[PDB]
């Protein structure tokens, strides 16, 4: 009841992250002057980014030279024009500046012979606007990229008086009339209450991959934030665009990195045929990740499967000079031996397409501001910011370039600082919230702690895991998506059935994980609902029954000459999804994508076209 | 086709009144189950008990969450695959000479604290041109980093150092170290001579008597010691 | 920087040299001179050698500081009565070599 | 905003007014051989300066000369294998530790510092103290 001790908190800003995007955000308000708390379960560098390999793009120009709107244009193709052209612009454009930033700040990248950030191939990537040729921008620290930036934006972040929640698991936002006024979180060390509050909050909690059975991501990518966000009656979007990383172990589902194929691995079917090379002509298996895996799935189903049970498939590696492949890629050669016992100096390994990556999060200005629907129209969120994946500023559309999370993450991580720097003051007034508030998140904590139903968090979690892996995979068919929804929605109402055994107030990582349940069913019932609707083939999310790009015009042949559908008959927009807490209905809205970048004149809009590799 | 194995644990609830450590085993069909420690203790922990409580995220060794003594050795649950061999019973212990919070849950804030310490950032001492452009630095002068950026604070060595067990206070431990001189040696990095300057006292860095278990456990298969051995030699023949 | 720490290393390591040169040294040339010079190079580095000992375990002020005092009375006894044996008396090299054939 | 040296203390508050427990260290690390031939380093450390400390001082308080305690000690049973081992256990802890530390040595140069070239330079450390304990018992 009021077993619970609330303890209050008061700042100018919070941020709901440790990730790359979080401490960016986190100590670039500190650095502007800003009294900021920094909310987070994990140590900063047990967060997922740490896991990140491949790299950091940036047009750079070290390995040729290059154009940060070559980089643009390679974004806004990738992303099958359903990303927004203005934050896109702000990205690649602010891309330099960023890993520049990074390296000064210490970031032990590999090294040219010039003695400057060493770069490399990437997938669906090109110079001079997609003609002249395969583009070599992906920064990288050897193979462990995100290993180093991580822990050397924690070691800057030690630099400045940010004050750290460390090990504290966020429950909801304050909210109070539509606009944020802080968070409230369990304590995991003592399992107390905290209401930290703030002027301005932002949310960093990345994905929500754990919602599918076999996953790159860690066992802490819950989609926490996105729940928050849910729970709050806040649009989530673009949901059901899950990216599928084409090349991860057949066993554990461990990341091999995408580098593999741009220090020049290659994709090998049963027959020994390099089929990337007749399903992408020009790219090969440096193409796309939803078309590289695709093909992979595809080759699967046509019968070329490899290994003992024909599901999976091989990457090469071996062909490669050994020096490069210690040099170059140093951490995978080690886990493709400890999860697979696989020699990549002598032998391919068994990788299979499996979920990596969410687009979709909370929407977003190129701001990083939170963005709601009223009126078929935009509107900002007061006090509410979100960024890197956990966010959607949909810099990354229906198909998220490689290596341009980790450049996501430190942008818009900067991004929303600097919007609160140039928007408000520190010390200013931290608005009031009610004595009551975060009442029902308590009532919902101490609900689960004693939870006595017929059905385990682990039986149930493993129920919404399978049931997505099987119907929200990378083909979707209307009746399956069918099935798998009423399948979801089912399995939301046996959350009111859920056995914890656990009952202490320290580390009680039983109860944890059932919150986390709740979290990741909101993420999941939106991300499957929102897979039924959308009836066309857009990046990575394939449609068997529609696969066709549905947009405003047939962009095959010249426009003009053609009439451009009503907003309601294309579907080249915004899934907005929300959820009645209660009953767990999702209900769905759209808005346009933006087109205009930030100008013209420096930027050109690329309008849609054919997409192939 | 059965085939089962034993896990022997420590267990300490803070909650339940009067509880002393002890041991709880528990057995697991190890053909339902992936080949990692790790994954035995998720099994257990989603099937048998989850009064069970660790530290976990990745499953790949790279955040350096699991880290506890398995079988007498300090490594990462994830990395470790079990005996398969049935008539050992598997001892799983936290890491050594630390505080419990509950069962494998060590109080690692004095760990963290003294990496805060050191100052694990780049230095200039004109950083009023930082932002601009990359620093210059030679694949020479990079490889002088590597074996050294690696770690990943998993606290594996630090807390199988026997100075570290009675002097985890004053004395910094092997990762905290090998990370001092992994700031040392990147040449972009200004504040060599006061980096060093800073271990001038008996026992931040002069309680390594060289017993090398650190080196001896690193999941990462990292050489802490010998970085230790390279600031000793460093603090010897610097200059003011 | 008062370098303290790493001259007293150094030092240590100077003296382990100095005793490991002494020992050969004392056979091949069992001398009075030898005598004294391996009186000063065993208690020094013993002094040095359990004075890492005491750091390592003697917790506190209280105790710390006082079992440093009596590790220096110790080796100031042992030192003086390794002086008083090379005058007074035989002379280590000789007391060595006196009890060996035996 | 907090200071390492803040957050430490905070550790050490926090904990010492706590009913937390240590976990085992000593009592349930698995051993190896570098990491008793550490302590043995200290052991044969520690045995000599207590011989090298209990014949100085005896030679301040104790009366009569060397000889004399010499000619006391032949007046007494001395089976010439039993002077021997009441003489191999005083050479055999300086042997190993002279050797040791000569490891030691070349280990403050920075050299050998691998783990297959530890195993392999505490092997040699063990034999040379066997053959120069029994070549030095019989001299
Ligand atoms: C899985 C993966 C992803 C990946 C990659 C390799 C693998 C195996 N390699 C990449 C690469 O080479 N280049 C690149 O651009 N991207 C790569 N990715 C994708 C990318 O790494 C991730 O999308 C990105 O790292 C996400 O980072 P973000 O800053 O958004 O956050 P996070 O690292 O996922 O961690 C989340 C943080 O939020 C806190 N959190 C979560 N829930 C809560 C609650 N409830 N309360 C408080 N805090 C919460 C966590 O503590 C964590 O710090
Ligand atoms: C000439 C042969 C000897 C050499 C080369 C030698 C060298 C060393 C070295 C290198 C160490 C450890 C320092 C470290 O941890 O790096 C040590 C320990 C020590 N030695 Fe010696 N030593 C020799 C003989 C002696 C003798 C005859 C005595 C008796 C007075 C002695 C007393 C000690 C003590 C008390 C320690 C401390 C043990 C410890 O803290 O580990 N040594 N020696
Ligand atoms: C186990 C426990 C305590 C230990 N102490 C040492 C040591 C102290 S000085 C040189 N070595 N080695 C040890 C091994
Ligand atoms: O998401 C990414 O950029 C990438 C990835 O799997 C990698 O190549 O490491
Ligand atoms: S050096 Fe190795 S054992 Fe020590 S903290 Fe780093 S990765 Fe862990
Ligand atoms: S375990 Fe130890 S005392 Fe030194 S060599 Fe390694 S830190
Ligand atoms: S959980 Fe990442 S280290 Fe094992």
């Amino acid at each position: 009841s009021t077993q619970y001790p609330v303890v209050d908190h008061e700042f100018d800003a919070v941020v709901v992250g440790a990730g790359g995007a979080g401490l960016r955000a986190a100590f670039g308000l500190s650095e502007a002057g800003f009294n900021t708390a920094c909310v987070t379960k994990l140590f900063p560098t047990r967060s997922h980014t740490v896991a990140a390999q491949g790299g950091i793009n940036a047009a750079l120009g070290n390995m040729e030279e290059d154009n940060w709107r070559w980089h643009f244009y390679d974004t806004v193709k990738g992303s099958d024009w359903l990303g927004d052209q203005d934050a896109i612009h702000y990205m690649t454009e602010q891309a330099p500046a960023s890993v520049v930033e990074l390296e000064n700040y210490g970031m032990p990248f590999s090294r040219t012979e010039d003695g400057k950030i060493y770069q490399r191939a990437f997938g669906g990537q090109s110079l001079k606007f997609g003609k002249g040729g395969q583009a070599h921008r992906c920064c990288c620290v050897a193979d462990r990229t995100g290993h180093s930036l991580l822990h050397t934006l924690y070691g800057r972040s030690l630099r400045y008086d940010t004050s750290y929640f460390v090990e504290y698991f966020a429950l909801d936002l304050l909210m109070e009339n539509g606009e944020c006024r802080g968070v409230i979180a369990l304590c995991i060390e003592d399992g107390s209450i905290h209401r930290i509050r703030a002027r301005n909050t932002v949310v960093a909690t990345g994905g929500y991959g754990r919602t599918y059975f076999s996953c790159t991501s860690a066992h802490t990518s819950t989609g926490d934030g996105t729940a928050m966000v849910t729970r709050a009656g806040l649009p989530c979007q673009d949901l059901e665009f899950v990216q599928f990383h084409p090349t991860g172990i057949y066993g554990a589902g461990c990341l091999i990195t995408e580098g593999c194929r741009g220090e020049g691995g290659i994709l090998i079917n049963s027959q020994g045929e390099r089929f990337m090379e007749r399903y992408a002509p020009v790219a090969k298996d440096l193409a796309s990740r939803d078309v590289v895996s695709r093909s992979m799935t595809l080759e699967i189903r046509e019968g070329r499967g490899c290994g003992p049970e024909k599901d999976h498939v091989y990457l090469q590696l071996h062909h490669l000079p050994p020096e490069q492949l210690a040099v170059r890629l140093p951490g995978i050669s080690e886990t493709a031996m400890i999860f697979a016992g696989v020699d990549v100096t002598k032998e391919p390994i068994p990788v299979l397409p499996t979920v990596h990556y969410n687009m979709g999060g909370i929407p977003t200005n190129y701001k990083g501001q939170v963005l709601r629907h009223v009126n078929g129209q935009d509107q900002v969120v007061p006090g509410l910011y979100a960024c890197g994946e956990a966010a959607c500023a949909s810099v990354h559309g229906a198909n998220r370039l490689g290596a341009n999370s980790l450049l996501d993450l430190v942008v818009f991580g900067r991004a929303c600082a600097l919007s609160i720097a140039e928007s408000c003051r520190p010390g200013d007034k931290v608005p009031s919230i009610k004595p009551n508030a975060g009442e029902e998140s308590v009532m919902n904590l101490d609900k689960l702690r004693f939870a006595n139903g017929t059905i385990r968090t682990s039986e149930l979690r493993l129920s919404m895991q399978k049931s997505m892996q099987s119907h929200a995979a990378v083909f979707r068919v209307g009746s399956v998506l069918q099935e798998g929804c009423e399948k979801i929605l089912r399995l939301y109402g046996d959350l009111q059935h859920l056995k914890t055994f656990d009952r202490g107030m320290v580390w009680n990582t039983d109860l944890v994980e059932t919150l986390e349940l709740q979290n990741l069913m909101l993420c999941a019932l939106q991300t499957i609902y929102g897979a039924e609707a959308r009836k066309e083939s857009r990046g990575a999310h394939a449609r068997e029954d529609f696969k066709e790009r549905v947009d405003e015009y047939d962009y095959s042949k010249p426009i003009q000459g053609q009439q451009k559908k009503p907003f309601q008959e294309h579907w080249r927009k915004h899934t907005l999804s929300y959820v009645d807490v209660k009953t767990g209905k999702v209900s769905l809205e759209y808005r346009p994508v933006i087109d205009k970048t930030l100008n013209e004149a420096d930027c050109a809009t690329v309008p849609p076209a054919i997409r192939s590799y | 086709a059965p085939r089962i194995k034993k896990f022997a644990i420590y267990r300490w609830d803070p909650d339940k009144t009067g509880d002393k450590p002890h041991m709880q085993t528990y057995e697991i069909d190890l053909n339902n189950c992936g080949p990692m420690v790790l994954d035995a203790l998720i099994k257990i922990k989603n099937e048998i008990d989850s009064t069970l409580t660790f530290r976990r995220s990745c499953r790949e060794g790279i955040c350096g969450s699991c880290a506890m003594n398995i079988n007498g050795g300090n490594t990462l649950a994830c990395t470790r695959r079990i005996d398969t061999n049935l008539d050992k019973v598997s001892k799983i212990y936290p890491l050594p000479h630390m505080y419990v919070i509950k069962d494998l849950v060590p109080d690692l804030s004095n760990f963290y604290a003294q990496y805060k310490s050191i100052e694990p950032y780049l230095k200039k001492k004109d950083e009023s041109q930082e932002g601009k452009q990359q620093y210059l630095q030679s694949i020479e002068e990079r490889e002088k980093l590597d074996g050294l950026y690696e770690c990943i604070l998993c606290a594996c060595c630090s807390t199988s150092c026997p100075s570290y067990w009675w002097n985890g206070d004053k004395y910094l431990g092997p990762a905290v170290l090998m990370q001092a001189y992994r700031w040392m040696i990147d040449s972009r990095d200004d504040f060599t001579e006061e980096r060093l300057a800073k271990l001038q006292d008996p026992f931040s860095l002069y309680r390594c008597h060289t017993i090398m278990n650190c080196t001896g456990t690193c999941p990462k298969g990292l050489n802490p010691g010998k970085a230790i051995a390279e600031i000793k030699k460093m603090m010897a023949t610097y200059k003011e | 920087s008062s370098k303290a720490a790493s001259l007293h290393w150094t030092g240590e390591r100077v003296v382990s040299v100095l005793l490991l040169g002494l020992l050969p040294a004392a056979y091949l040339n069992p001398c009075s001179a030898m005598d004294y010079s391996l009186a000063a190079a065993l208690t020094l580095h013993g002094h040095w050698g359990i004075g890492q000992v005491v750091t390592d375990y003697v917790r506190g002020d209280a105790l710390q500081k006082a079992a440093k005092a009596g590790l220096l009375a110790l080796s100031a006894f042992t030192f003086a009565g390794l002086c008083y044996f090379n005058y007074h008396d035989v002379g280590i090299c000789k007391a060595v070599a006196m009890l060996w054939k035996l | 905003g907090t200071t390492a040296k803040e957050e430490m203390e905070r550790f050490w508050n926090k904990n010492l007014g706590s009913n937390r427990p240590l976990s085992p260290h000593i009592t349930i690390y698995r051993w190896s051989l570098p990491m008793a031939m550490s302590i043995c380093h200290r052991g044969t450390g520690i045995a000599l300066s207590a011989g090298v400390s209990l014949f100085g001082l005896s030679a301040l308080l104790l009366p009569g000369n060397f000889e004399s305690h010499l000619e006391l000690v032949k007046s007494l049973c001395l089976g010439p294998t039993l002077i021997y081992t009441a003489k191999f256990g005083i050479v055999f802890p300086l042997m190993y530790h002279t050797w040791n530390g000569i490891r030691h040595l070349i280990w403050d140069l920075g050299k050998g510092l691998t783990i297959p070239q530890l195993t392999q330079s505490g092997v040699v450390v063990l034999i040379l103290t066997v053959l120069s304990s029994v070549g030095l018992a019989a001299m």
